[PDB]
RNA sequence: ACAGGUUUGGUCCUGGCCUUUCUAUUAAUUCUUAAUAAAAUUACACAUGCAAGUAUCCGCGCCCCGGUGAGAAUGCCCUCCAGAUCUUAA
């Protein structure tokens, strides 16, 4: 690929008209199976490394192919015009690694707004706009919260009688661990 | 539930008088259930050691 | 007694500048297709099955409610010093009730510093959207409603496109909504493109807009060049509604004037383009009167 | 199934992801399994933060309250993430906790001090 | 005092009945009141009344 | 199908199709119709085209036919409170007795719209769990969260096995 | 888990619990915000009693309830 | 089977030849184009004011396949399988 | 099923078999690393290890979780619920 930089420089080029014309790159791809019904699933990846895998899908046989979400004209070939969804593999005939490519793609155009696709009528999303509720509105803060005290009065930790440290003391004997005075009200960093 | 088939489970009703015959008759005395080993705070019926707060 | 949106003085005079255009309303669209179906009708029938399709067009044109921006929601309900840093991420709670509205809901956030405040408008409809989920809105602001893809989407002339995504996607009373929906309001009489809204629910909008800002040349030479009169002198008088105390609106009540002279009125008072607007009106009238 | 005894509890069942676990506050019998049957499921707590950075907790509290004005028992993390919201007061397992987190910075910080020199 | 949120649902749920008062709700402890883990529970049987 | 005069009254869309959803009193409808004369005829209609469309949305109510037993063709309703509800069809038409049934012991539009947007809440859009019940299995999907680590695989940083051997060293 | 039928396992047979060391100073608040919590839970939770309660009779007897029990007669008569 | 595709192919009934023959407005109702009453064939000549007898149940030759595709008991694995283009 | 091959010197009709599609186990050949999901021959017999503990004694739990599909055409769905358990005066 010369251009490597506008892959819609191809599509309006005259070796595609030429080559391909006013049909899609699909359109002459017959893929061979076992049967008279091919397999759901298509080939996984075409392209191992520099070796090509026989008979090359549509997009991959022709490397001056970008699947990019900019050339529109090559994304518009795998999406139908009147449903407007989008081909499978099978349909096509491009191997799965290209075939997620091309979905991934065709929705990175389609949220650019590069691609055209439904775009209903949706209902608001509330019946009664009404900003006077209290969810939405201010509250009237609390006694506490206007002072700054805690919500409740044994949130903050309070010193506890020396005759009640003795009596835990006494019964809890033998198993004591060091005392703890009151936690630093700001914890400071590394 | 409710079959046609169902069978006349007697053994099991039997179990259930002879087991409640044994609560009462061999019903543990309240002196032996009670006792203490005080030297390895184990109890001689159940079989279990006292909590380490209660040495 | 403002005028609002929501007035039938106003909404009688939208919607018949809105036009009835059913070839434009029930417009095949771009989803799954099935085989039609046929019947026999006589004349009558036919006409009953028309309006049909009128009473159910004016449901499809049932216009979107345009609100002012809504108020920050700046409201701390508790403050728990103990928790400065005990947690590195904030935790949001929502209250989820299907027989509670969503403008009731509690959507509170308990902050990392330890402060249990309530979450902002940005926070609010998303988790709104998380857990409450409808068709046609994203937990993530859409990559499309940037500028250079609004600019290429008002390039592809798919303004009612771009409008039909913003009402789904944003709130009515949000702030980005009504940046976008200015934002194309901005392009369409830039370009004069008024033509892609007409038949469309989005013409009030615009209209209830450009009356608000006094961008009224364009839409009125639009409306005389589509041979619309009926249109344009309502327009004119929902311009006089809208702005009682002005000279346009107090020309016309000491002039006692028709609807056809009521756009000559705003055309001399408080026309930008006035000049244009005359020349139109002209070339309307010696089109019509020889013609017609 | 049929149980000897047990008692509804607000519980959080571990249904989730592997390396990514995610909660759902449901009420169910005592002795049903963690993700087994239960009677209504309430909420749902997901521990990880997403792009916001915010840990998303989801609370019924119009059933909440039903069930536990019906009798129904609360767990530790329950009670946490109710005490977070401010429906109920605060734990004191977490108070308790803020205050050890901020007795074991006040050692590291004097720690780091007592070194460089 | 209330818990914070559970005090705005009340705040919130008696604002949209028409109810101008400003009063701070308050939360009853008389019914509230629990025996400490020292005090021995009953062993005869509950009679249901 | 193929088989019969009308296959059409044996199709799903046919038997839903009919509106006719009988009280909460309602226990038996007794039909008694005769097989000659021009009068019955409406009622052989009925009994031919819309006593299907009844028992399809009245599953539980028991319907009974006699053929060639009374002289005037009647329907007879056997309510839960014991009342005998007798209705006259002798010149009637086969839409006349649908709309002469639905008037007297039927469920008004306002009372079976109630009952489905009692239904609807049942399924919360706000729950998790199989797809047969709730939207949402794994809240992976959620465009916000974190993804599912069976599609994407997480950072290095986040694992277990990266933690436990951090706190091995 | 084990079953009532299976025997303990012989190095656990002999073994106790042993408590852990408690700090009394910590151990006195904590107890003290255990009780000061567990009151205001106990009075939240008969308050969602009288709550359900409500519900209840309403939706059993309620000033709305009789209208429609009355003219539910009134339409079948 | 091309005797018969060819005799069926050629025993169509026109949307004009309907309107001709039932002297009535053949009406399409498309779906994806709302209630719009898209008019395909005029019945030109004498258009008739009388309506078609309205039968409450239509008595039409169904089949029991098409039933089956429509109440969707068709589980077969070979109706629903991706094939190639056209 | 969008079907195809196959009876006969040959044609038409009836009619069976097989092929083409998807999934699971085993076997053969081949094989590089990760993430996720799942681990499935056996109601045949088990060496060994662990799986029910908590607690100032009492007590409370101890196929509850977990395991299996042997038997039973067992059952699905729907009424009434004794009894057990949690908080309360009910
Ligand atoms: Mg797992
Ligand atoms: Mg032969
Ligand atoms: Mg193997
Ligand atoms: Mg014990
Ligand atoms: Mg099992
Ligand atoms: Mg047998
Ligand atoms: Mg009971
Ligand atoms: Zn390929
Ligand atoms: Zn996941």
């Amino acid at each position: 690929s010369p251009y490597k930089d506008e892959p819609w420089k191809y599509l309006d080029s005259e070796e595609y008209q030429n080559r391909y014309g006013s049909r899609p790159v699909w359109a002459d791809y017959r893929r061979n199976h076992k049967g008279g019904i091919p397999p759901q699933r298509t080939r996984k990846m075409c392209i191992r490394g520099n070796k090509v895998a026989g008979n090359p899908c549509p997009i991959c046989r022709d490397q001056k192919l970008h699947v990019d979400f900019r050339n529109v004209k090559l994304l518009e070939q795998f999406v139908c015009a009147h449903t407007g969804i989008i081909f499978h593999a099978p349909y096509t005939g491009v191997c799965m690694k290209q075939h997620k490519k091309l979905t991934q793609a065709i929705q990175k155009a389609r949220d650019h707004g590069l691609l055209r696709y439904h775009i209903p009528q949706v209902e608001p999303r509330d019946l009664d706009f009404s900003t006077t509720h209290g969810a939405v509105s201010s509250t009237p803060p609390a006694p506490t919260l206007v002072s700054g005290d805690p919500w409740y009065p044994w949130y903050s930790w309070k010193q506890p009688p020396e005759r009640e440290l003795s009596r835990l003391r006494r019964l809890y004997q033998g198993r004591l661990r060091e005392e703890s005075g009151p936690p630093p009200e700001l914890m400071p960093e590394v | 539930m409710a079959r046609k088939k169902v069978r006349p489970r007697l053994i099991a009703e039997l179990a259930r008088r002879v087991r409640a015959l044994r609560e009462q008759r061999e019903r543990p005395r309240d002196s032996q259930r009670y006792a203490l080993d005080y030297e390895t705070m184990m109890r001689p019926h159940s079989g279990n050691r006292l909590p380490m707060r209660a040495w | 007694r403002k005028p609002t949106f929501m007035d039938e003085e106003v909404q009688n005079i939208l919607i018949k500048m809105t036009g009835l255009d059913l070839q434009k309303i029930f417009k095949p669209a771009l989803q799954e297709l099935k085989p039609p179906t046929y019947k026999l009708m006589t004349q009558a029938q036919l006409e009953e099955a028309t309006k049909q399709a009128v009473e159910a067009a004016k449901v499809r044109l049932k216009m979107p409610p345009v609100l002012e921006e809504r108020a920050p929601i700046n409201d701390v309900l508790a403050e728990d010093k103990i928790l400065e840093g005990t947690e590195t991420a904030k935790y949001v709670f929502t209250d989820i009730s299907y027989s509670i509205p969503h403008r009731e809901r509690f959507i509170v956030v308990r902050e990392p510093s330890g402060t249990l405040r309530k979450a902002s408008w940005e926070e609010r409809d998303r988790m709104i959207q998380v857990y409450f989920p409808r068709e046609g809105r994203r937990i993530l602001t859409p990559v499309i409603f940037k500028e250079e893809n609004l600019q290429t989407m008002y390039s592809q002339d798919q303004h009612v496109d771009v409008l039909n995504l913003c009402v789904a996607q944003f709130e009515p009373d949000s702030a980005e909504y009504i940046k976008i929906h200015h934002h194309t309001y901005e392009d369409i009489d830039k370009c004069g493109k008024y033509d892609l809204l007409r038949s469309t629910r989005h013409f009030g909008g615009m209209a209830w807009y450009f009356v608000n800002k006094k961008k009224i040349d364009g839409l009125l030479i639009d409306q005389i060049q589509r041979d619309l009169v009926s249109d344009a002198t309502s327009l004119v008088h929902l311009y006089h509604i809208l702005h009682p105390d002005g000279q346009s609106a107090q020309e016309a009540k000491k002039q006692g004037a028709e609807g056809l002279h009521l756009i000559k009125v705003f055309a001399k008072t408080e026309a930008q383009k006035g000049a244009y607007i005359e020349l139109t009106l002209q070339a309307y009238q010696e089109a019509f009167i020889t013609h017609s | 199934r049929a149980y000897r005894g047990g008692h509804l509890t607000i519980r959080l069942a571990l249904g989730g992801c592997t390396n990514r676990p995610f909660y759902r506050i449901v009420a169910a019998h005592s002795k049903c399994p963690r993700d087994g049957r239960f009677v209504e499921q309430l909420g749902s707590y997901d521990p990880l933060p997403n792009s916001h950075g915010e840990k998303l907790v989801a609370l019924n509290f119009d059933r909440i309250r039903h069930w536990i004005g019906c009798g129904a028992h609360l767990s530790k993390p329950v009670e946490k993430l109710l005490g977070l919201s401010g429906f109920y007061p605060l734990h004191p397992m977490m108070i308790t906790n803020a205050e050890r987190l901020r007795r074991k910075r006040a050692r590291e910080v004097l720690l780091a001090s007592q070194k460089t020199d | 005092p209330y818990p914070p949120l559970l005090r705005a649902m009340i705040l919130a749920q008696r604002q949209k009945y028409g109810d101008t008062s400003t009063e701070e709700p308050m939360l009853n402890l008389e019914r509230a009141r629990i025996d400490p883990w020292d005090y021995p529970a009953k062993l005869e049987a509950k009679t249901k009344t | 199908p193929m088989k019969g005069r009308f296959p059409i009254r044996r199709t799903l869309q046919y038997l839903g199709q009919g509106d006719v959803v009988f009280k909460d009193s309602v226990k038996v409808m007794t039909v008694n119709y005769n097989t000659h004369g021009e009068l019955g005829e409406g009622a052989r209609k009925f009994v031919f085209f819309n006593i299907p469309q009844i028992q399809y949305k009245n599953p539980w109510v028991q319907i009974t036919m006699f053929k060639n037993m009374t002289p005037s063709p009647f329907l007879r309703f056997y309510l839960d409170s014991g009342e005998q509800v007798l209705v006259d069809v002798e010149s009637k038409s086969n839409k006349e007795i649908v709309e002469h049934i639905r008037k007297i012991l039927g469920k008004n539009e306002e009372t079976l719209e109630k009952e489905e947007q009692e239904k609807k809440q049942l399924s919360h859009p706000a729950h998790f769990g199989p797809r047969k019940y709730c939207l949402r299995e794994c809240m992976c999907e959620v465009e916000g969260q974190v993804p599912c680590p069976g599609l994407v695989p997480l950072p290095k940083e986040m694992t277990g096995k990266y933690k436990a051997a951090l706190k091995a060293t | 888990r084990k079953t009532r039928h299976d025997p303990p396992a012989k190095s656990k047979a002999g073994r106790v619990a042993t408590p852990p060391a408690v700090d009394p100073t910590e151990f006195f608040v904590l107890t003290e915000r255990y009780r000061q919590y567990r009151q205001t839970v106990r009075a939240l939770r008969l308050e969602f009693m009288s709550e359900v309660r409500k519900k209840l009779h309403e939706a059993r007897a309620g000033v709305q309830a009789e209208r429609k029990a009355q003219e539910d007669a009134a339409e079948h008569r | 089977l091309t005797r018969g595709l060819f005799l069926g192919l050629s025993r169509q009934e026109t949307h004009q030849q309907l309107a001709d023959k039932k002297s009535l407005h053949v009406v399409e109702f498309r779906e994806e184009c709302g209630p719009l009453p898209i008019v395909v064939a005029s019945p030109q000549g004498a258009l008739r004011k009388d309506p078609e007898p309205e039968d409450e149940v239509p008595d039409i030759t169904l089949d029991w396949e098409d039933v089956k595709a429509a109440q969707g008991m068709k589980r077969s694995v070979w109706s629903g399988l991706k094939r190639a283009a056209t």
